Parts: C-alpha cells; structure tokens; sequence
C-alpha cells in the first residue's frame, strides 16, 4: 500500500480558548445600556451533535468573568450622567420620628434638618429630609453625618432609569462557537453525553442577589448539588431547586418625593413626609412550600455524607450587613431581609406563612468596591414585588470526628456564583478547519 | 426532507460522524468563518476572526492549494506517524481523535509539504523555461 | 419540464393484486439528491403516503400498509410501479405519484414539487 | 404520528380583504439539526395541488407575492395579503420530518 | 487617445453600456475595491470594507472560480429564470436591468453552483484515486 | 547543520546575496506578513498590515497568478526599461540595486500584465466557447 | 483634483427628505461643536 | 528503513594505508539536502569527525586530519569510502559511518540520524 499526504479546509475539529463575547437583547431607559448590543436574532438556531462528548467544567470558564466585568463596566456606565452629591456633606440636626410609630419601627426613621446650597451660588436655603438609621452617625437636637462624608461622595441614581433586570444573550463571534450540555442529570464537573451547538445563550436575568437567587433557570427533574470540592469546607455550596417558592415583599411606608434643587441644572431627590401609618417592611413566605422543599434539599444531600448522619441549619456566623443578610432591589428600593427564620430547624433520618423583617437603606456601595458608593432616591407610592426562588449559596461549618450534625450555613458574598448557576452548561471553544490525513492520491503532474 | 437517502446536519455536526462521511460537509464549516470601549471589543473580535481565517488562507497559499478544499500532494507518508490502515481511519474513527493523535506531528507535516511545493515550483518553472 | 402520467386500471373486483404504474419524463428517474411517492386521497379524508422509493434503491412504506404495499423501479424504462394485494372498498381514492426534495449534505431543500394528473380507482363487486 | 390541524374549517372571502389560516402541529417539526420542515399547497377543484410556499417562509417559483407565511416551534400560519377571484380551493399544510407524512383537513374558502 | 475604437471610460462608466460591452471592463471595478470617536468611526468603514472583499473572495474560492475573474461552471440556466434569447441579453440588455431581473433567484443559482462543485471535487479526488 | 551545500539565513537574510541565490528564500518573508487610545492604536496597525496584504494578493490575482510565489507571464521583455545581460542580473546583482533600477518602470509594467491577462482571459473564453 | 465620471445611458430615482447623508451631516455638526467647547471654562461660579 | 553497513580489513600493519566502505540501503545517496560523515570513538579520547561528503560531491576535511584523509564516492552502487594514509599505532578505535541534516533554504534541520554498526578497527603488528 501506497499513502500520499492530504490535506483538508473545513474539518469539524475544535480546541478550548478564550475570547471576548458581546451582548444582544430585543432592545424593546434603565440602569443596563441595552444600547451597544446588537439585534438578537428572531430565532436561535440550535444544533445537537450526537456521537460526541465534552469534558465540561466549572469554576474556570472565562465567560462568568467576562460577564462580572461588563456588568461592572455598563453599571458605571450608567451613573456618569447622573449628578454627584458632593456639596451635601453638612452638619445635620436630626430628631427621632415618633409620629403614630410602632415599637417594632421605633428609633430607625430620624427627621434631620440642614442647611443645603441654592441655584444661586452666593445664597443658602434651609430644608428637612428624612434618613433612616444605617445611612447616618453621630458627632462627637444632635449633630449628624452621613455614613459617606468620610469615604467618598455618592452618586444619586438618575430617577429616568430603573433597575429593571431584562434578558441578555451572549453570542460567539465569527470563528467561535458555544457548547451546551444537553445532559438532564449532568453534574458541576466531568464529561457531558449530549452536547449540542447553539449560536446565542438563553435570557439570563441579571438578577443582583446575595444569599437566595431568585428570578432565575429552575431544575427540570430533581434538585442538583454543586461545588468544586465538598470535602473541602472553604468553597461555597450551591444547589438549584426544581419548583419555585413565592416570597410576598413589601414596603407598607406611604412615603413621598421632594425635589431639591441644589444648584443650577441639579436637584436632590429628598425623602419627603411620611402620610398615613408607618410599618416595617417584611416579606412573607409559605410555611409547607419551605418544609418540603428544605425535605427534598436534606434528602438529595443525605448522598454525600451518608444516611446515619444527621444535618442541621443555622443562621450566619456574622459580618458586614451585606453577606449577613438576603439583599435584594424590588422596582426602586433595596431590602435587607433577616433570614434567621428561615435556616432553623434540625433534621433526622427518616398561620401558614413565615414572616421575616427587611431593613431599608439608601447609601448603598454595590459590589465590593468601597472607593465609590451610589444613592438610592426614594420611590414614591407603596412598593410591592413577588419574586419565584431558584437557589441557595450554602456554606459548611467545621466538623470534627463527630461526624455528625454536619451543620450548614447561608453565605456567597461574591457575585459570581450567582451567574455560576445560569452559566454552567455554557462553554467557548474555538474552531480549527485545517485538518490532515492520508489518501492514495498522488497529485498530477505538470 | 428526510429520509433514507442523505442527510443535512447541521454546523458541526458530523463531529461524531466518521472521517469518510464528515470529508462530503467541508463547504458548511468553510462557508462560517466570516460605549465608545465596546465598539473596540466588536472591532477586535471581528479583527481576530479575519485575522484567523487570513492565516488559514495564506497557509493554503503557500501550497499548491490556494482554491479548493480537497486537493492531494506529493510528498509520502511515513508509517512511523500513524502505521494504521486506510480503512480503519476513514471508517472507524473521527476527526476529533484523528487530530489528537497527529497533533504531535502537525508542524514536521507542514513543513515537509512547503518545502516540497517551493521545490516542485522551481521544477517547473526551469521546466516550463524551455518551451 | 418534468412531466408524470399515471396507468393502470379504472375499477379493480375486491381481493386481487391492483397494480398502478406511473412514467416519468422530463428527468431522470435517478436523480442525485430527489424523492418519488405515491399518495392517495378519498373525498374529505385528505391525503395519506403510502410508501415511497429512494434514488439509491430503497424504499420505505407507511406503518399501516407495510404487509399491503409494494414498490418497484425500472431504469431501463424511466418508470416506477407500485404493487397493492388485498384491497377492499374502503381503498377507494384518487392515487397520485409526486415527487419531492430530498435534504442534501450541503443544503436542506423541502417540499413536493410536482404532482400528477390522478387516477380514480374504483373498487366495487 | 404528526397529525396536522388547521382552522378555521371554512373561509369565506370575497375580494378586496384580507385572509389568514392557522395550522396546527401535534409534535414539533424543528429537525435536530436546527431546520423546519413545514409547507404550504393549493388544490383547486378536480385539479392536482401545487406548492406555494415552501421551508415555512420561502416562496416557491412562480407563486406571486400575494402569499405568505410564518412561524416556528408548533404553531405556523398563512396570511394572504391579497385574494382575487381566482384563489378558489383547498389549501393543505404538511410536513416532512416525521414518517408516515401527513398533511391537514384542508380548509375550504369560497365567495361570500 | 479617443476615437472611433475602443474607449476607456471610467470607474462605473459602463453601466449604461449592453452586457457585451461592458464584460471587458471587470478589472477597472475589482481593482477599485480596496478625537477617539473620529477613529472608531474611520476603523468600522475599513473594516466592514474588508469583510465585503473578503466575503465576495470567500463566495468565488467555495466555487471552481478562486482564481480568475471570467470562468465557466458545468451548471446549465434553466429557461424558467430568464426565457429570453441568448443575443438579446448581451446585445440589448445592461447589467443593472439583467440583475434586477434575477435578483429573485440568484439565491437558487448560488446553491447550484456550491453543491455542483462539491460533487466535482468528490469526482475528482476519487478519480485520482487511481494514480 | 550548516555546510558546504545550501544554508538556511533568516528573515531578509538574502537582501545582499544576489538574485538568484535569494530566489531559494521567497518562501520565508512571505510567511512573515501576517486606555482606549492604544487600542485605537494597535486596532490600526493590524488593519494596516492586513490592507497592505490584500492589497498585493489582490494585484497578484487581477494577473495570470492566482496563487503562487514564482509565476510566468506571455509578454516580452523591453530593453528600454534595463536592456542587461540576463545572467549579469541573476549572478552579480541584488534585489534592492535591481529594484533601484526598475523602480521608474513599475508601473508601466503593471499595467501591461493587466492588458495581457484581460486579453488572455477574454481569448480563453472565446476558445473555450465553440463546445 | 478630484475625479468625476459621467455615466451615459442610465437614470437614478433621487429622493430627498430620506437619505442618510443629511442626518450624518448633522451628527458630525454635533460632534465637532461640543469637541470644540471640551477645553473651555465652566460658567459655574458667576450664578449670583 | 535507512541502515548503514561498513566493510573492510581488520588488522592493518602500521604506515600504510586504511581503506573502509560503508553501504547505504533504504536511501538514495543523492538525496538533495542531507549530509554523510565519518566519526570514530576511542578511550579517553573521545569522538572525532574525521571528515564528511556532502551531496554535491565536495568534502570537507578537519585540520587535524586533512593532510591524510581522502574520501570518494560511488553514486552508481549506492556507497562511499574513505581512505586513510600514515596509519599510526594511536589510530586504533571503532569507526562509524553516520548520516547528518543540512539546512534547506526553508528550514534548518540538525541531528545525526543513523548511525553504522561500528566496525572496530586495530593497526597492531
Ligand atoms: C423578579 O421578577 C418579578 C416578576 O414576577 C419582578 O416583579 C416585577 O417588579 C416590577 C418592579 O421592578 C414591577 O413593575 C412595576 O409595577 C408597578 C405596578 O404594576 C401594576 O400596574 C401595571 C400597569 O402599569 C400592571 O401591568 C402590573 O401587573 C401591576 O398591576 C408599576 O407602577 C411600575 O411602573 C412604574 O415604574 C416604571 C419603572 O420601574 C416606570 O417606567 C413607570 O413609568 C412607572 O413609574 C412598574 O411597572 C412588576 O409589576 C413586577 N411584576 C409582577 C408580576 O408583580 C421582580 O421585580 C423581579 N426581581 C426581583 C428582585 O424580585
Ligand atoms: C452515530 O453512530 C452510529 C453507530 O453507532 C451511526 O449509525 C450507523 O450509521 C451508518 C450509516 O452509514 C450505518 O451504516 C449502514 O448500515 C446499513 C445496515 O447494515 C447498510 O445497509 C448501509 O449500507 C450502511 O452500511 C450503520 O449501520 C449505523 N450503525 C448503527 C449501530 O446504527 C450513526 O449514523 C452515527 N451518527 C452520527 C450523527 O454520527
Ligand atoms: C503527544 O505528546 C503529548 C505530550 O508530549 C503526550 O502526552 C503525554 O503522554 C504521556 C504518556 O505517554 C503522559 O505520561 C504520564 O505518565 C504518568 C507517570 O508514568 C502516568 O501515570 C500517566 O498515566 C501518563 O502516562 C503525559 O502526562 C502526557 N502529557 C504530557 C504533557 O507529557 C502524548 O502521549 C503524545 N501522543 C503520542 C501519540 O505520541
Ligand atoms: C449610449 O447609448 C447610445 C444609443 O444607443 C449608444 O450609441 C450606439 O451604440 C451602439 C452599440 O455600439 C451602436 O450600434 C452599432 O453601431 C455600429 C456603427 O457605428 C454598427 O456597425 C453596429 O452594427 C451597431 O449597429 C449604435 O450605432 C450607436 N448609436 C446609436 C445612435 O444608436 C452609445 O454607445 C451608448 N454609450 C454607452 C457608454 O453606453
Ligand atoms: C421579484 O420579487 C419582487 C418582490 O417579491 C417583485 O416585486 C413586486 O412585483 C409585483 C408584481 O408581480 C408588484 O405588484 C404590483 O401591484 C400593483 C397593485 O396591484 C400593480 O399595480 C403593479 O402593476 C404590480 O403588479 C409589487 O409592487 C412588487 N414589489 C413588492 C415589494 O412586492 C418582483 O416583481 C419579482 N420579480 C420577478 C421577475 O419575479
Ligand atoms: C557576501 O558576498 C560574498 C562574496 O561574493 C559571498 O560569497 C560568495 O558566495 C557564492 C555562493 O552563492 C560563491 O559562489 C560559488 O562559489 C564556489 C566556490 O567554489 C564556486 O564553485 C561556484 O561556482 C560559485 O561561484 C562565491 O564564490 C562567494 N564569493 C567569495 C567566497 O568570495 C557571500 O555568499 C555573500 N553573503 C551574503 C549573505 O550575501
Ligand atoms: C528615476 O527618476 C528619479 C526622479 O524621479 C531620478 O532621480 C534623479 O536623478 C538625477 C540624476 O540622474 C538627480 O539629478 C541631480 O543633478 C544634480 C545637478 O546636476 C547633481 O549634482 C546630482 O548629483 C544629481 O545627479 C536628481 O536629483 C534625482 N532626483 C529627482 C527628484 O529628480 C533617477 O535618476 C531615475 N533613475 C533612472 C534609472 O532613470
Ligand atoms: C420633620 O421636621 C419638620 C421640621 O421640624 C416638620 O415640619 C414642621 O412640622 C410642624 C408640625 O406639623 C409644622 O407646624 C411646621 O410648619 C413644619 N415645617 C417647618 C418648616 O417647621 C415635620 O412635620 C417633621 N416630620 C415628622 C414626620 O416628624
Ligand atoms: C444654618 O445656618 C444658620 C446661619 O449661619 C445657623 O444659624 C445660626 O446658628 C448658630 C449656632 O446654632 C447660632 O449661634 C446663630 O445665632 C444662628 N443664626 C441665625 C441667624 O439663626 C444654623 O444653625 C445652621 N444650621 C441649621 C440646621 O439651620
Ligand atoms: C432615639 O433613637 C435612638 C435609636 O435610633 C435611640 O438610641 C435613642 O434612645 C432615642 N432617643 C429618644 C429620646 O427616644
Ligand atoms: C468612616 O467613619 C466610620 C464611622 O465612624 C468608620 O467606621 C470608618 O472606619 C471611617 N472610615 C475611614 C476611612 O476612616
Ligand atoms: C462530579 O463528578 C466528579 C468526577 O466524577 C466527582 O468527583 C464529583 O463528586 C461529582 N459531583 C457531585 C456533586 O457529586
Ligand atoms: C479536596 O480537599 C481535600 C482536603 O480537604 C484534598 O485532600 C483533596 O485533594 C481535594 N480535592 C479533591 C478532588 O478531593
Ligand atoms: C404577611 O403575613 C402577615 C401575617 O400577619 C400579614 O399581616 C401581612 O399583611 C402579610 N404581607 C403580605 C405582603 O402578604
Ligand atoms: C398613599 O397616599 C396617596 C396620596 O395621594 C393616596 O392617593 C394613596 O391611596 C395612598 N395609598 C395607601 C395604600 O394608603
Ligand atoms: C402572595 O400574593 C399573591 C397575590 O396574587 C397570592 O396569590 C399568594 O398566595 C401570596 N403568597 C403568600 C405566600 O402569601
Ligand atoms: C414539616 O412538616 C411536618 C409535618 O408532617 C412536621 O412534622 C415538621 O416538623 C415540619 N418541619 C418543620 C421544620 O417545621
Ligand atoms: C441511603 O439510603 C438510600 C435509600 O434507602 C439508598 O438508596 C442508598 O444506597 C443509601 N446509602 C448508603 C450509603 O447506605
Ligand atoms: C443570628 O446570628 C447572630 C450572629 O451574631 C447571632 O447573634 C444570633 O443569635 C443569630 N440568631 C439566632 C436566632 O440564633
Ligand atoms: C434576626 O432575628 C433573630 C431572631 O431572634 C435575631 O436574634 C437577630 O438579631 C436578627 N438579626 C439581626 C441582624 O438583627
Ligand atoms: C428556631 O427553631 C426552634 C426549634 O424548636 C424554635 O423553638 C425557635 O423559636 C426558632 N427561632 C426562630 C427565630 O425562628
Ligand atoms: C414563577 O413560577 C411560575 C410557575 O412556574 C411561573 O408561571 C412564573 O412565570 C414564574 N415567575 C418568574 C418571575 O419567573
Ligand atoms: C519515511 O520518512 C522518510 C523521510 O526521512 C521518507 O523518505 C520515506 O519515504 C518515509 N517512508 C515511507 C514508507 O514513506
Ligand atoms: C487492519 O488492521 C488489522 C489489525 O487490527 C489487520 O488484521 C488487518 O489485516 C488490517 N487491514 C489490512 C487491509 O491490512
Ligand atoms: C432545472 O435544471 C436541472 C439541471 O439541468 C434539470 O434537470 C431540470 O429538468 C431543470 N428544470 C426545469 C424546469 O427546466
Ligand atoms: C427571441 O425570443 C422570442 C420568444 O422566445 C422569439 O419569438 C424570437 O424569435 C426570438 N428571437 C431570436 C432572434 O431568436
Ligand atoms: C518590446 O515590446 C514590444 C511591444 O510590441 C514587443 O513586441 C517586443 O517583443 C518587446 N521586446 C522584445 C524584443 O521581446
Ligand atoms: C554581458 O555584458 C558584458 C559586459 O559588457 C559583455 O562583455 C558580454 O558580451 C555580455 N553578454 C554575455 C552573454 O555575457
């Protein structure tokens, strides 16, 4: 037998890189740009490549990065034209509100008065706004700061946008392509039975939370477990549920805007008086929905320690206000939920609503930068948001030989395990068309 | 419309099909391979895909393939670099192992048929000189 | 163009072998990348495939006649014929040969192109 | 089996308005390798039927742009943007990708 | 210098002339084809510019036509496109009325063309096969 | 391992060994072709570099050469233009005192290969069309 | 010296009120005057 | 596969001349870009190239042995020798008749490949 050498263009062959992916959406004004991303196509072609395997894997994907940053980047994006808050740093006089106040509500809303600059410069004018107790200090009738005047000017949120979480789809470039995992029972890790081709990922909500995901891609058959290393205490925990929990949020508050204008062509978007009764804002969760879902968590991870042991749930260790408790932005205001309530109660082998409170806060620094901070206005009317919940950031505790009790706990103060959950069946690749094998072909001569 | 005839797939898809019945689909992978910051992000993506697929291109140049896809050469195989059957590749195997496993002879290949075609077009030029 | 004829007999007695034999002309019967069927359709029933022959030969039937229908080809004459044993009254429909566009490896092509002119068997005792 | 449906049943239309049909699919037609295989046909009365439009959206030769067609998934429709006297006669929808094939109980339209 | 031979016209100056005329002027046509915001701006028309080449370049390398800008293709015109006479079309047609005219199937053509080269290539391959 | 045979040199490693001794090394300095206000920068100079490589595989293409890096042409040379020996330019000349030379003559030259290969084209049609 | 080629034999459905050229005209107006005022003072402080 | 075979005397007296041949079989001698020399190893000593012929029949001699080493070659059987003049007792050693890689004006290419058997050689009387 004779070979010769061939060479062949356009071979299905394809090799793991990196590459920088853009947005596309419908483009159907809030806080995401939606403006630089493309038209998305009407319907995504999906390809399933059959008699093929992919060694999928989390934790090391570009793509959860590369999104973190242009979240980052389309959010400052997003507060340059807004006006800046600098000449509000003052002394501020501040008085405890106890009009019609409740003892479950008492000392938290205080009525400051200040002194405040006018359109014209070589005047000033005195008004009076209210401020809740996270977003003020003392000095040392009493003097008061806010909690920023010693660390950097807020930015005040433009009121035309909102913080609306619509879908964006990430689509390869030329010369690329994206693998999904077609896989029903497929686990964080290891090699993937059904991979098929698609030119643009599903809607992914960029939905900002801390402790429980919710607006989220539910299971299709039955709760997942995923972590890098389960022995290893240190990684977060995430699981996925299968059916969603309705969470009833509210801010009872009857509150109302006021406009400021504190200079030429800039105004502050104060809190003005209260009407009406004052309650504490509290979301409201089914007593049963919880017991089995937590049921159905217990007894899909009752697999990976044994069936004698025995787990149990606790509140967090502690922290700052933002990993401690289930944060979230519902239309224009931002929740601080105490989840103690919920993560109580032990488990063995073998009237119907939960309430828990949420505080309000305005000085709000997203994310873990701490050099630059954002102001939320107040939103006027009643606010009311239900929302469907789709995972947990667990964490575990440290065990000694007890091998027992192995005791649980919420947390994930990062965003990307978020995006972890809704980006794991996704990976890039980069495509080669030059391929080489033998045939009996000798070429012609000339 | 299907049927037992012949099939379509798709873009990629006869990855898992044989080397045989995936060389007959080589025109649909060859036919797809063409805020001030993120209009540099579009650039440089679209950049790097011409870039990709010039490289491609002047590599083919370079041989006696600037045009087509399928086209033969001159230069032997050595059995030392697969010493397996003709049919057992073509009939039992995909492109995907195929590439794992000459992979480690890619660059000794491209450079033997670059040489041999600098040298056959010398050939024939000297040739073609006497006419 | 391409032009199809039907042959066969007007009335078929109830239990024998009816034979229908449609020609073909215009273009080759082996064609690359085409299909050839053989439907049928009764009045307000609709239409319904029977069974259908392959350029490279083969042929598939529809689940409800596999033991009924029979499908056969001649080259050499630029026709196709199809064989039906045991047929009753209820099989009393206008039969048409149609062709259609069979997916290539390059592109996907759907659709029946062209279709012919229909003969009426009539079943009765 | 793929059982088409359509709807509505009849149609009555004269000329100088618009006209639409519905058809349904009991299983999807998207192929595994991304593709629809639905069409469109006419069949006028005691006349053989002929393709209009074809792969759900394109236009077959000769067929004049007074048709169209779209859709995805399961649900496909064919909308008429101008009917004239002589658009008389069943229309069927069938598809391609699931054996046996079937085709609709074909919608009738008529003269008002 | 002008007169009553030949004429050099210019770059798109041969758009009135018939299809006749106007085929010996391809070369004129093809040879004419190639403050941050100002730059973006600058670099999206040189870009998109490139891929339009590259595209075209990308179309004829898929066909047997790589390489020359007047070929010929084993496909034959079905009538049902056009039903005119041949000495009509080149005689008393130009191209902007002759494109219009196929501008609905020109699609269909593309593939012919595609598909029909795949099917000589495969001939080709399997008939130096023998050698 | 160097020796008294052929030698290997680098990159415009023959630009001062003459003619034909550098014309064994086409094939090496063809291979070689292929904060936002940097990216701007370096955004430009790729597509400087790929404009300038297109723009002379578009000019090789409009002639007889669609792809190769030795290529002949059917016209005659002018001793107008040098009216040298041919074996004093090959073996006692180098390419950038050649080039020196022929550098008022460049674009006469280009234009006649341009003219040929029209004709040639337009001949080869014609021939081609008595089928 | 800018080249201009008659083009014989042919005719062009010209329509203003649409074309492009207008509205990217305008835009670059747009650019370049607030270019131009990018290194001038702001008026801030006069407001008394 | 490309081997090599020497062939010669065994025993050769001192001060007269050496006179080996080395086989080539699987190769063509004449091949375009490669090289063949002739090394011998001895104790303590080490390896010496004693000289190599290159494809375009020219040889290269070192300065320690140019003044007595001669090679020839015979492109019609496919083989090459070498001849040694002044014998000396410190000549005895193993010789090996080995292929090189020359650099093409492409690409540069080094490494010996093969390698003779090493016939030993011992001037004594
Ligand atoms: C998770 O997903 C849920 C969806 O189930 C989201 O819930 C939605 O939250 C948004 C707020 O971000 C709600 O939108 C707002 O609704 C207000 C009242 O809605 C009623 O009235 C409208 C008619 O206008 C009805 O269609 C609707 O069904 C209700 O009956 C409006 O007053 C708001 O409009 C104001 O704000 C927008 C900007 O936000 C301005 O542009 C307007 O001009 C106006 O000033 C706004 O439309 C939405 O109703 C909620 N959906 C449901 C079903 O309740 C969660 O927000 C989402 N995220 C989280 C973290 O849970
Ligand atoms: C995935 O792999 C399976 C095999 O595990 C592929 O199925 C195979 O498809 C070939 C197509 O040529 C079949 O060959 C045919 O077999 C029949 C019956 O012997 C013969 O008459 C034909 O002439 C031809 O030789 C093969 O039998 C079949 N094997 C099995 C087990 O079904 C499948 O096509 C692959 N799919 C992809 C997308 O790669
Ligand atoms: C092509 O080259 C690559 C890399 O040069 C080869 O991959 C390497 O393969 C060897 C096996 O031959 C691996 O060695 C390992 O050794 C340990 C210890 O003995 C053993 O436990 C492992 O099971 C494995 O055999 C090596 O890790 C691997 N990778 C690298 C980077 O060296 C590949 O085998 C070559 N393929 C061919 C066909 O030559
Ligand atoms: C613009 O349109 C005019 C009018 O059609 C063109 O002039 C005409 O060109 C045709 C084609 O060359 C001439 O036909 C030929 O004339 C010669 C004699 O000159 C005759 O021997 C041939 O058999 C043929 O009849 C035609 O006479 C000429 N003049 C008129 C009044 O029709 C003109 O060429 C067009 N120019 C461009 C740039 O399109
Ligand atoms: C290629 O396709 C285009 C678009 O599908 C065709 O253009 C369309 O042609 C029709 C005629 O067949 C035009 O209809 C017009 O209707 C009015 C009112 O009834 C009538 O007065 C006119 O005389 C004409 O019939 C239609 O406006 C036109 N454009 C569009 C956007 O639909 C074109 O004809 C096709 N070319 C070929 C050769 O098939
Ligand atoms: C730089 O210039 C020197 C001087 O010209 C170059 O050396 C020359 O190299 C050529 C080979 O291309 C020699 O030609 C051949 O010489 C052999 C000698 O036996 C002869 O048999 C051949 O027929 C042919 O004439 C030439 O003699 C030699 N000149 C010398 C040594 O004075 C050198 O290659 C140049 N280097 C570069 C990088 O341009
Ligand atoms: C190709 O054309 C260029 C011009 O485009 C020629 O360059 C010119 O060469 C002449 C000499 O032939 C230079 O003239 C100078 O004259 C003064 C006064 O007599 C003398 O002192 C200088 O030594 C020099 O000879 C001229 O400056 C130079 N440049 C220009 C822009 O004209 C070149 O010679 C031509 N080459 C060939 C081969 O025709
Ligand atoms: C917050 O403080 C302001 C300023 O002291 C209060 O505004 C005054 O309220 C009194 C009592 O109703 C009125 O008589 C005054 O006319 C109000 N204005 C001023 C400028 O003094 C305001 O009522 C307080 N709000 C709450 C909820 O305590
Ligand atoms: C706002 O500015 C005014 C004017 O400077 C302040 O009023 C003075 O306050 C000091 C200290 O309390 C007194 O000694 C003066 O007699 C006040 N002058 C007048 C005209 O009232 C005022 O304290 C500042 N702060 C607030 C919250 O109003
Ligand atoms: C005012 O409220 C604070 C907490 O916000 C509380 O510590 C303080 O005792 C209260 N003072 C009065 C007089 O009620
Ligand atoms: C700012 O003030 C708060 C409250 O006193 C304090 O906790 C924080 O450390 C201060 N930051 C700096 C940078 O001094
Ligand atoms: C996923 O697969 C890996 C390797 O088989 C295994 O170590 C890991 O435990 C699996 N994940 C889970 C959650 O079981
Ligand atoms: C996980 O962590 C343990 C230590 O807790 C370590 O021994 C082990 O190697 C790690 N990796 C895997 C895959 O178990
Ligand atoms: C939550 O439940 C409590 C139970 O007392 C009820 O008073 C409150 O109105 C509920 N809130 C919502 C938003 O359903
Ligand atoms: C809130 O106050 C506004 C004042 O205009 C009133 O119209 C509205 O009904 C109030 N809503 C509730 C829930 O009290
Ligand atoms: C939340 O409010 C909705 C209002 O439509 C109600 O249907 C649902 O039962 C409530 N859920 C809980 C847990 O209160
Ligand atoms: C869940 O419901 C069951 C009812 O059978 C009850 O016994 C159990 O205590 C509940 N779990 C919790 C945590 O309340
Ligand atoms: C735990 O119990 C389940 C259900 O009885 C069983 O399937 C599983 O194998 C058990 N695991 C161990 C480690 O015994
Ligand atoms: C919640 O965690 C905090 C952490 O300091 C702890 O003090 C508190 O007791 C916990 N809540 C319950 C109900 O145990
Ligand atoms: C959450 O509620 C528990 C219930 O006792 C309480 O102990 C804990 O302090 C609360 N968390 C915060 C941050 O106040
Ligand atoms: C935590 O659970 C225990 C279980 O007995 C219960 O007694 C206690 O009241 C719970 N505490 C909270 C804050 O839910
Ligand atoms: C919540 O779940 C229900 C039932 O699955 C679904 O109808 C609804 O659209 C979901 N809401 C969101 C915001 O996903
Ligand atoms: C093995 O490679 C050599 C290159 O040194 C080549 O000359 C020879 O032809 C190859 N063997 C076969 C059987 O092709
Ligand atoms: C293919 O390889 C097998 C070894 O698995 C061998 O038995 C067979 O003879 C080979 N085929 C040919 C044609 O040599
Ligand atoms: C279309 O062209 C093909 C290929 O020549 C031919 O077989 C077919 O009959 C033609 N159809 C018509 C209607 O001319
Ligand atoms: C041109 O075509 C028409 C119609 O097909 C025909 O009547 C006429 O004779 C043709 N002219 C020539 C010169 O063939
Ligand atoms: C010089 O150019 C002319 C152009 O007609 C050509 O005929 C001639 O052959 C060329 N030079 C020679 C003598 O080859
Ligand atoms: C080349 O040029 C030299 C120098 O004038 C001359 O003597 C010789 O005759 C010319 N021709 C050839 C063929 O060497």
């Amino acid at each position: 037998e004779n070979l010769w050498v061939t060479v062949y263009y356009g071979v299905p062959v394809w090799k793991d890189a990196e590459t920088t992916l853009f947005c596309a959406s419908d483009a159907k004004h809030n806080v995401w740009a939606t403006h630089a991303c493309v038209p998305t196509d009407p319907n995504p072609q999906e390809i399933h490549l059959e008699n093929v395997t992919e060694e999928f894997n989390m934790w090391k994907n570009n793509m959860v990065e590369q999104m973190h940053t242009d979240i980052i980047s389309l959010w400052d994006q997003s507060l340059k034209p807004c006006v800046k808050l600098t000449p509000l740093c003052v002394t501020l006089q501040c008085t405890n509100v106890t009009n019609n106040i409740t003892d479950d509500m008492r000392g938290e809303l205080k009525n400051c008065s200040f002194n405040m600059t006018t359109e014209l410069r070589d005047k000033k004018q005195k008004v009076y706004s209210l401020f809740y107790r996270l977003d003020v200090v003392q000095i040392n009738n009493k003097e008061y700061r806010l909690i920023n005047c010693n660390t950097s000017a807020c930015t005040q949120a433009c009121p035309k946008v909102s913080f609306e979480p619509i879908p964006i789809h990430y689509c390869a470039p030329a010369g690329f392509a994206i693998l999904k995992c077609k896989d029903k029972k497929f686990n964080g890790t290891g090699p993937c039975p059904s991979v098929s081709t698609v030119q643009c990922t599903h809607g992914i909500k960029p939905v900002v939370s801390t402790q429980l995901l919710l607006n989220g891609s539910l299971a299709e058959e039955e709760v997942m477990i995923r972590s890098e290393n389960i022995t290893n205490n240190a990684k977060n925990i995430l699981v996925q549920f299968n059916t969603p929990v309705q969470i009833n949020c509210t801010r009872p508050n009857n509150n109302t805007r006021k406009s400021i204008r504190i200079g030429p062509g800039q105004a502050f978007y104060a809190t003005g008086d209260i009407i009406g009764d004052i309650r504490q804002a509290h979301c409201n969760v089914s007593k049963a929905t919880w017991n089995e879902t937590l049921g159905k968590v217990v007894k899909q991870l009752r697999k990976h320690f044994g069936n004698n042991t025995i787990i149990r749930f606790a509140n967090s260790s502690g922290g700052d206000l933002e990993v401690t408790t289930h944060s979230f932005n519902c239309g224009g205001e931002f929740f601080y939920c105490n989840t103690s309530g919920l993560f109580n109660s032990t488990w063995i082998s073998n009237n119907d609503s939960i309430t828990l409170p949420c505080r309000i806060k305005q000085i709000i620094n997203m994310w873990q930068r701490i050099g630059q901070c954002m102001y939320a206005p107040p939103i006027q009317g009643v606010i009311r948001c239900v929302s469907n919940i789709t995972g947990l950031i667990l964490t575990r505790d440290g065990g000694s030989t007890n091998s027992t009790t192995e005791t649980f706990r919420p947390g994930g103060g990062d965003m990307r395990d978020n995006w972890r959950s809704e980006l794991y069946k996704y990976k890039v690749v980069k495509i080669e068309p030059l391929g080489v094998a033998p045939t009996r072909c000798k070429r012609r001569v000339v | 419309a299907v049927g037992i005839g012949a099939v379509f797939l798709g873009f990629l898809g006869a990855a898992g099909s044989t080397m045989g019945a995936a060389s007959m689909t080589l025109t649909v992978q060859a036919r797809n391979l063409l805020l001030t910051v993120w209009g540099i992000k579009q650039l440089q993506a679209r950049v790097l895909a011409v870039e990709r697929y010039l490289r491609d291109q002047q590599l083919l140049g370079i041989w006696g393939c600037s045009g087509k896809l399928i086209c033969c050469t001159n230069v032997p195989w050595n059995s030392s670099w697969s010493n397996r059957n003709l049919s057992e590749i073509w009939d039992n195997m995909t492109w995907l192992q195929w590439d794992k496993e000459i992979s480690n002879y890619t660059q000794i290949i491209y450079g033997l048929l670059e040489e041999s075609q600098n040298q056959q077009e010398k050939n024939e030029q000297d040739l073609l000189a006497l006419d | 163009q391409v032009q199809l004829q039907e042959s066969g007999p007007g009335l078929v007695k109830p239990s024998e072998t009816l034979s229908l034999t449609c020609g073909v002309s215009g273009d080759s019967i082996t064609r690359n990348y085409y299909y050839w069927h053989w439907i049928r359709q009764s009045p307000g029933k609709g239409l319904e495939g029977l069974g259908y022959i392959a350029y490279t030969g083969g042929t598939d039937y529809s689940p409800s006649f596999k033991s009924r229908v029979t499908i056969s080809r001649d080259t050499s004459k630029n026709q196709f014929s199809l064989k039906l044993t045991s047929v009753t009254v209820a099989d009393t429909a206008v039969y048409f040969c149609a062709r259609e566009r069979g997916d290539s490896y390059i592109y996907s092509y759907d659709g029946v192109d062209f279709w012919g002119q229909g003969l009426l068997v009539t079943v009765s005792s | 089996d793929a059982v088409l449906t359509q709807s509505p049943l009849s149609l009555p239309i004269t000329p100088g308005e618009p006209a639409s049909i519905s058809c349904r699919s009991s299983q999807s037609l998207l192929h595994t390798n991304g593709e629809t295989y639905l069409n469109w046909y006419q069949q006028k009365t005691g006349q053989r039927p002929r393709l209009l439009i074809s792969q759900v959206s394109k236009r077959e030769i000769g067929v004049p742009d007074r048709f169209s067609a779209s859709g995805a998934g399961s649900d496909f429709t064919l909308k008429i943007s101008r009917v004239e006297a002589e658009d008389v006669g069943l229309y069927f929808c069938g598809q391609g990708l699931h054996w046996p094939r079937t085709f609709g109980q074909g919608t009738r339209v008529d003269i008002k």
